């Protein structure tokens, strides 16, 4: 069936060509359909992890910059509770404006949210365009997840995300007790008087 | 010499020149007091680079 407990959705959010697509499709399982990116914008595939013995749906939704889709991604972010800027260290006008998508996001997105900060590309180590511990300071005082996200040969992302569905899960994951059932007797032959 | 308290002296200083099949005056440009750091991009042209190191 379905079978699951909690859905969270994470937009992955960044400029357009610093690498957020490559850096999903190794990482999630798969989305079982290609599809297209531009068509209706914004893609979106899955991943089922389980936290704390409850099972979690995420669904990433990363989207795409043409500047066409105004209006069309102001409404994708609507109801978003996990976030990921991605920037890339090669090129360098991304950084400039990781601050202007962290400030959109923190409009509109939710009451509280919890953001990633990852560092794709990191394979040509030899052209930083941002030093990395700008970066994780920036991180620091705004309350973000920081990762070197390095490209191939890399696990930076399977265990940050994991760890961004935790956070994301104590700030929703309130309360609950038992549902054992055993309770039973009361079995007569029902001498009864109304 | 002599300078009394305003009075400049232009010291005329003679030397030879340098030769430049003697030394390579193109070797490790810069070089940084203490190893390592960020390694950032250098973000100059190659040519610039190359004016530089020369008139360090």
């Amino acid at each position: 069936g379905y079978d699951y407990d909690y859905l969270f959705k994470i937009v992955l959010i960044g400029d357009s060509g610093v690498g957020k697509s490559n850096l999903l499709s190794r990482f999630t399982t798969d989305e079982f359909n290609i599809e297209s990116k531009s068509t209706i914008g914004v893609e979106f595939a899955t991943r089922t992890i389980e936290v704390e013995n409850k099972k979690i749906k995420a669904q990433i939704w990363d989207t795409a910059g043409q500047e066409r889709y105004r209006a069309i991604t102001s409404a994708y972010y609507r109801g978003a509770v996990g976030a990921l800027i991605v920037y890339d260290i090669s090129k360098s006008s991304s950084y400039e404006n990781c601050n202007h998508w962290l400030t959109e996001l923190r409009e509109n997105a939710d009451d509280n949210v919890a953001v990633g900060l990852i560092g794709n590309k990191s394979d040509l180590a030899h052209l930083r365009a941002v030093p990395t511990d700008e970066a994780k300071n920036f991180a620091m005082e705004n309350q973000m997840l920081f990762t070197e996200t390095s490209a191939l040969n890399s696990d930076n992302v399977d265990k940050a995300f994991r760890e961004l569905i935790v956070a994301i899960f104590q700030m929703v994951s309130k309360h609950q007790v038992d549902l054992s059932g055993s309770g039973t007797n009361n079995m007569g032959s029902n001498g009864a008087p109304k | 010499y002599h300078v009394e308290a305003s009075h400049t002296s232009r010291i005329i200083v003679p030397i030879k020149k340098i030769d430049y099949k003697k030394y390579n005056f193109e070797n490790t440009p810069i070089p940084r007091i203490f190893p390592g750091r960020q390694f950032i991009q250098s973000g100059l042209n190659e040519e610039q680079t190359i004016e530089m190191r020369q008139k360090f």
